[PDB]
RNA sequence: CGGAGAGGUA
DNA sequence: GGGCTAATGACGGCGAATACCC
DNA sequence: GGGTATTCGCCGTGTACCTCTCCTAGCCC
């Protein structure tokens, strides 16, 4: 049938086996593999399997010519085509039943299960042990029961007439034929109206779910008793004998040829009707071989050296590494490619490549053959290779012609990102290196430094326009994990545009007027007038206006020659705003960028390949240089540095005074060391910045220095402030052996000389940073593969679902700085509602409107402080994501189709930067920084005397909402914040707003009378001593962390009454008044101590900052990504609602949450090791913090929604990839963490069980059955759960993906029994089976095929 | 000559069935069954088709009623 | 030549 | 000969298998 | 009580190549 997906698997019925093969194999011959004849009859036989050798006759012994290509037999041969040998395959007709052992060693044994009786009892009536009664005797009897022989026999003469019992596989054979499935399933359903017991219940259910299963599977149980044995061809298992001592392992062979060996002597035995021990023992081997056949991996795995491999079986030949051989490693190395060093030719148009003559002559063999017979120049393939080989000229117009337009694809050693591979087309060059274009290679993240290419050619049509379409540089130009272009110029153009583009403040041809660009170019080559000038120049600059018209506005503009000349470039319809000013790397950046958004392509295409040009051009007429003159010392650098040993030496002098403190003298020299490297990197910078000071007409006057250093990295040709700061001025301070800052910095320039022992030590770092640069390009690799394996079943496949519902989205801000703009974020997305406007309700946008540049900046000038917008994880698509719940954020510019699996695009841009990834404030006094109205949100606060709303717990949030409609300063508000600041109050730039002790956190009472030791034992739970200075106590609460059994069963806890002597308690804040103390809780107040409105009650000592809930990197990205708990889950409010204690600590801690409308015993689980913020009669809801610190993935999802988790997840990774610099769309992240919680648990059973593991897509699709018809089933409640990234891949629903990367045997048979009809909706599947994959053109392909289907 | 696809891709916004649709095009101009419609320039098929398109001389609708036509003439 | 063990490069 | 023939100077995960405080 | 908290064996291995070796083994005729 054509290539199609939705492939099914089945257990096989011996009728149809029958019909696949042709004939029965007599007698089984092997090779000896010292003698590699084929013996026939046996596993090589030309008439059953097809022709081991074609077009002749195969025997062993006959080689005769008669049969080549001709349907007789001659000796018992066959001779067909080569489709005829694929399809040609063996059966031999067993005369006994004989089990499959799979379903037998599988933890879930399927006959075991089916027939309900524990595994033993199979496994020793097919090993021939004990008896199984057959549906024999049961008056007295058993129906199905075990027997050892004294028992069958006991029954033998207890019955004989109406007892039957056998051995072996025909005892099972006769088992499963009587049960009628479908009575079982009819029976089952009904009982279970009428019980009532819940475990019998479960039980029926368990047993008509797998009578279920085996009915829509339409396998009958008999059939699963293997009754005939299909065997392979013998070309179709791996056979690799090798001569001399040495051989390769084919179990394989030997082990068809010993069950061959079994059933012929069985059938001969059964034949001379032998007596019933002989012939069971006979089958006994036959089955213990036909078992070892199946597997050996079921009869014990061991290693055998030389190879780290275990002993061929069937079942092992299913999988090797890393999976199905032929589609993945190894090795799939392929023909029509070629490797090579790469050199640079700038001459190269940006979709060309320099490809050596010698490559592309033997890249295009056939096709220059082809070509050569075509015109009449060769008259056979030989005259062809004597033409080729000759190297006459006649060819080299061949290979023009088979090369005029025929792209390559060049790949670099490993992709790491799409851009990895991209197409070209070759232009002949001499040579022996590829000539890569000098603007793409940094996109291929490569270099030139001996590091070679490769080069693929696409040679079908289909492949050539796929590559032309899609693979090449052209058409690829923006980055696809965050949008951009990535083929930005890098280090040597942007010298060059950054030279010419610049001013000076006089030089020849200052002043004149020019008649625009023209005369610019004109004056400049003919070195009258220089380079750099202030000149007015009429230009005449083309605007795009209206419908998309241009107008062309003709101005007088004070520029410089070199810019003109360079708007020279620049094509029509783009402003003079770009090419003016000192053109650094960012601003080309800018100028592409607004020309791909302004223009379109092929103006960007055209812009870029000019800008190279101009720019590698003028670079060269610079001469710009780089030698020892040019890097600037500062004239102070010494007098600083003797400024800094001095201040060091006046510390340790202290020091050895007993003055400071070993850590105390180690941070001042620290810190002097570090303002002296500022110092003096910015006295170099101040001596670069104006180096070169010139006249205008007598006054001398800075300008941008003439200095080549300067325009070196001021450009971002290459280097950094960082590294042109350690060139001229120190290196300075670095980390030594453990990871820790030397004391003495490196006070050496690389302009000046290095110090051995200073040389030494800078040598740390830099096997330090290799070491580093190995281990991360190797776990880099590993997370790729793991994201890509858990994301790659994810193709966009609808257009809009409707889905209203979407994700609140807002600028990140920590502290008083806005880390990300909302502007960034917005782009490319698409609005789950419609936009008003910050001030008034008017519609800004249309209903699920794109959101591109346009509407980005209508929502800037109308400041927002979030939009909803439609996401994959709010994508109700099943099997695929609406294309409009994703956005279009690509290396295109329009809204994203039908295909592109975003899955794969998402796990390479996550992977691409992995290898950049390397390994008055809060808790003292939040100080807003900017003048705005205050907000706060979730408040945990009563307003108390002194005009104290002294906020609680750390659920509270303040805002900065100022007077554009959105917020500039995000904080979190700590416990016990004391705040003499109201909401909507302009504030003072870093004001304290909120106000507490540092390096101590207190507890605010914020109410006031007697204190009262409650849930306490004096000198058991909290320690004894009181020092009074005001009416306080030393008593110390002991820690959180678990206690004796006599003090850690009562909680100690300060009550606080009001001035009545009454007990008072606030609802809706986690303060009641009982302040139960956590660990290292010194409590102040003692019993009926009188205190005011805003006093502490117990104070517990902090850090002031420094708590460690992240480790950053590589390997937080993964353990996010496994969802791993972070030092133990932080338990938020499991459920709103009253709380209270239980039985403290009986193993851990006990807590009840009582909600007033739902279940009352809903207690949860507290180790001591966490820091404990909980009380009793205060009121919660979900979200709200119980036990403080760094809160798991797993209870976010579970308690504040599937969105919450959504951003929490984004915004760690995004963060961790914002600490490399590197900008990645968060759409991917969306996708990675919707393939993450593709899996939920129901919690209200439905169609399915109470609680298990289901696809959520499958939830969606059986409650919307649910509600179509009138009988609910159940149902169904569900909660989605995150599995770890491994453990979502591994529970794909399709089976050929665990088939080639988990254990298989067991997923193979769950998948027959099962009958899984699997979508094959996987794409690295598709790859597995051999077909097209559902992916860009191939799924347009598969989407074309379907419209056909039922269409011809 | 013409490498670029962007006018392709303004025909056809879902430039992905585009390529499918060139390809079958080229595919069926460079053996037997149709013709060039556009002055070779020496350049392979894929690219002529791929002017083609760009043109709006082939689109979906075009192609599909020309095949059909192809074979109830192979059948008649 | 099928897969493991070792040096070197990138 | 030959034709048959049934740990230690790695590292980390991971299920099974124990180890232990209240 | 019960969740850590150990012990008790197996097993996986970025990218590509350059060279090298080493590969089911037991055994009665």
């Amino acid at each position: 049938t054509e290539e199609f997906d939705a492939i099914k698997i089945a257990l096989a019925s011996p009728d149809m086996i029958r019909s696949w093969s042709f004939g029965e194999v007599k007698k089984p011959e092997t090779i000896n593999y010292r003698t590699f004849k084929p013996e026939r009859d046996g596993l090589f036989c030309a008439r059953i399997f097809g022709p081991v050798k074609d077009y002749e006759c195969l025997c062993g012994k006959y080689k005769r010519l008669k049969h080549r290509g001709v349907i007789c037999e001659k000796c018992g041969v066959e001779v067909t085509q080569t489709k005829v040998r694929r399809e040609r395959m063996g059966h031999i007709e067993l005369a006994s039943p004989t089990a499959h052992i799979w379903f037998l060693k599988s933890l879930p044994s399927r006959i075991g299960l089916l027939l309900d009786m524990p595994l033993r009892d199979i496994e020793r009536v097919l090993y021939f042990e004990s008896y199984v009664v057959i549906e024999g005797g049961m008056t007295n009897l058993e129906r199905q029961q075990i027997l050892t022989e004294e028992q069958y026999l006991d029954a033998l003469e207890e019955f004989g007439d109406e007892f039957d019992a056998k051995m072996g596989a025909e005892a099972i054979q006769a088992l499963l034929k009587s049960m009628d499935l479908e009575q079982e399933c009819e029976q089952l359903r009904e009982e279970l109206n009428e019980t009532n017991s819940e475990t019998k219940r479960k039980k029926l259910t368990k047993r008509i779910k797998l009578l279920e299963a085996f009915v829509q599977s339409g396998n009958k149980p008999e059939w699963m008793i293997l009754t005939v044995l299909p065997v392979l061809p013998p070309d179709l298992r791996p056979l690799v004998p090798l001569d001399g001592g040495r051989f390769a392992t084919s179990d394989l062979n030997d082990l068809y040829r010993r069950v061959i060996n079994r059933n012929n002597r069985l059938k001969r035995l059964l034949d001379l009707a032998a007596p019933d021990i002989i012939v069971r023992n006979e089958k006994r081997m036959l089955q213990e071989a036909v078992d070892a056949l199946l597997d050996n991996g079921r009869r014990g795995r061991a290693i055998t050296g030389s190879n780290k491999r275990p002993l061929k079986s069937l079942a092992d030949m299913i999988k090797g590494k890393q999976g199905r051989f032929r589609q993945n490693l190894l090795g799939k190395r392929v023909d029509y490619s070629g490797r090579s060093v790469i050199t640079v030719g700038p001459y190269l148009r940006l979709h060309q490549c320099g490809l050596p003559k010698k490559m592309a002559l033997e890249l295009f063999k056939p096709f220059i053959y082809g070509k050569l017979e075509l015109r009449g120049l060769a008259t056979t393939i030989k005259a062809a290779k004597k033409m080729v080989e000759r190297e006459e000229a006649v060819v080299w117009d061949i290979l023009d012609e088979v090369i005029r337009e025929h792209p390559v694809l060049l790949n670099r050693a490993p992709t790491l990102h799409r851009l990895g591979i991209q197409a070209f087309e070759p232009v002949l060059i001499e040579g022996k290196a590829i000539q890569l274009h000098p603007l793409v290679c940094a996109a291929y993240n490569a270099d030139f430094d001996g590091d070679q290419m490769a080069v693929h050619v696409p040679l079908t049509l289909e492949a050539q326009l796929e590559a032309r379409a899609l693979m090449m540089s052209t058409n690829n130009i923006l980055s696809p994990a965050n949008g951009e272009p990535i083929i930005v110029p890098s280090q040597d153009v942007v010298l060059g545009l950054y030279y010419m583009t610049r001013d000076c403040v006089n030089a020849k041809g200052e002043g004149m007027v020019l008649t625009g660009p023209k005369e610019a170019e004109r004056l400049y080559r003919s070195g009258l007038a220089s380079l750099h000038a202030r000149v007015k120049v009429r230009i005449t600059e083309y605007e795009k206006d209206a419908n998309g018209e241009l107008v062309a506005k003709t101005s007088l503009k004070d520029t410089t020659v070199g810019r003109a000349i360079l708007w020279m470039i620049v094509p029509k319809g783009l402003p003079y705003s770009i090419v003016n000013q000192a053109l650094g790397k960012k601003a080309i950046s800018k100028m592409l960028n607004t020309c791909y958004r302004i223009l379109g392509l092929k103006p960007t295409v055209i812009f870029a390949d000019q800008i190279m040009y101009t720019g590698f051009a003028y670079a060269a007429r610079s001469g710009a240089s780089v030698g020892i003159d040019d890097m600037v010392i500062p004239e102070k650098k010494h007098e600083i540095i003797s400024e800094a040993e001095a201040e060091v030496a006046e510390i340790q002098e202290q020091f050895q005074s007993g003055l400071v403190t070993a850590g105390e003298r180690y941070n001042k020299v620290i810190d002097i060391w570090a303002a002296a490297n500022d110092r003096v990197s910015k006295a170099m910078m101040d001596n670069l910045q104006t180096e070169t000071v010139i006249n205008r007409d007598g006054q001398e006057e800075k300008q941008v220095s003439f200095n080549s250093i300067y325009m070196m990295a001021d450009s971002g040709a290459r280097g950094s402030a960082a590294q042109i700061r350690q060139l001229a001025g120190m290196r300075g301070l670095m980390a030594k052996p453990d990871g820790s800052i030397i004391e003495t910095p490196i006070t050496a320039n690389f302009r000046e000389g290095l110090n051995v022992l200073q040389y030494f030590i800078s040598t740390h770092g830099a096997r330090k940073g290799l070491a580093d640069t190995a281990l991360k390009t190797a776990n880099s690799g590993y997370l790729t593969r793991r994201l890509v394996d858990v994301a790659q079943d994810l193709v966009v496949t609808e257009d809009d679902c409707g889905t209203h519902e979407g994700i609140m989205m807002t600028p990140v801000i920590e502290g008083g700085d806005v880390k990300e703009p909302l502007r960034d974020r917005v782009l490319g997305r698409v609005t789950a509602e419609d936009v008003l406007k910050p001030g008034t309700a008017d519609i800004l946008v249309p209903r699920n409107t794109l959101l591109h540049e346009q509407w980005c900046d209508l929502l800037e000038e109308n400041s927002v402080d979030a939009v909803k917008v439609r996401s994959v994880v709010s994508c109700d698509t099943d099997f695929g994501v609406c294309a409009h719940c994703y956005g279009r954020d690509l290396a295109r510019g329009h809204i994203i189709n039908k295909g592109e699996a975003i899955g794969v695009i998402a796990a390479q841009s996550i992977g691409e930067p992995g290898t950049q990834l390397t390994m008055a404030a809060a808790e003292s006094s939040i100080q807003v920084k900017n003048k705005g109205s205050i907000k706060l949100s979730n408040v945990k606060s009563v307003v108390n005397s002194s005009g104290k709303l002294v906020i609680t717990s750390r659920n509270t949030e303040l805002k900065l909402i100022d007077e554009f409609g959105r917020t500039k300063e995000s904080y979190k508000v700590p416990y016990g914040a004391v705040l003499a600041k109201g909401d909507g109050e302009q504030v003072a730039g870093g004001e304290t707003v909120a106000n507490w002790d540092p390096h101590t956190m207190p507890v605010i009472t914020e109410v006031s009378g007697f204190v009262r030791f409650t849930d306490m034992i004096d000198g058991q739970t909290i320690t004894r001593q009181t020092d009074e200075l005001t009416g306080l106590s030393s008593l110390v609460v002991l820690d959180s962390a678990e206690r004796t059994a006599g003090g850690k069963d009562l909680r100690p806890a300060l009550k606080i009454v009001d001035a009545q002597g009454n007990d008072v308690l606030i609802p809706g804040t986690d303060m009641p008044a009982q302040y139960f103390l956590p660990g290292k809780a010194i409590v102040q107040l003692e019993d009926g101590v009188q205190i005011s409105s805003g006093d502490t009650l117990a104070r517990i000592p902090q850090e002031s900052g420094g708590t460690k809930d992240i480790t950053g990197g590589l390997p937080r990205v993964a353990d996010l990504f496994e969802a791993r708990r972070p030092k133990e889950p932080a338990i938020l409010a499991e459920i709103s609602g009253i709380v209270s204690f239980g039985k403290e600590t009986k193993g851990k801690r006990r807590l009840v949450i009582t909600p007033v409308d739902g279940s009352d015993p809903y207690e949860e689980m507290i180790p001591k090791w966490r820091q404990l913020n909980v009380f009793e009669g205060e009121r919660v809801e979900r979200g709200d913090v119980i036990s403080d610190g760094p809160e798991a993935p797993h209870d976010i999802l579970r308690l504040r929604g599937v969105h919450a988790v959504t951003r929490y997840i984004v915004n760690e990774v995004q963060d961790v990839y914002r600490l490399q610099g590197v900008k990645i769309n968060d759409k991917h992240i969306e996708v990675i963490v919707r393939q993450m919680l593709r899996k939920a648990t129901i919690v209200n059973a439905g169609s399915s069980d109470f609680l298990e593991g289901e696809q959520v897509e499958y939830s969606r699709v059986k409650i919307a059955n649910r509600e179509l018809e009138a009988n609910g089933k159940v149902g169904a409640t569900y909660s989605r759960d995150l599995l770890g990234i491994t453990k979502a891949s591994l529970a794909t629903e399709s089976f050929i993906s665990a088939a080639s990367f988990q254990e298989t045997t067991r997923v193979l048979t769950e998948a027959a029994v099962a009958g899984k009809r699997d979508e094959l909706r996987g794409l690295k599947e598709n790859v597995i089976v051999g077909r097209l994959i559902p992916a860009g053109t191939g799924y347009a392909y598969h989407q074309d095929r379907m419209r056909r289907r039922a269409a011809g | 000559a013409r490498v670029t696809v962007q006018d392709a891709v303004e025909k056809i916004g879902n430039r992905f069935d585009l390529v499918l649709v060139a390809a079958r095009r080229a595919r069926q101009m460079q053996v037997g069954g149709k013709d060039p419609l556009v002055p070779e320039e020496n350049d392979k098929t894929t690219v002529i088709a791929l002017r083609e398109i760009e043109e709006g001389l082939i689109n979906n609708q075009i192609l599909d009623v020309r095949e059909r036509q192809e074979q109830q003439e192979q059948e008649a």
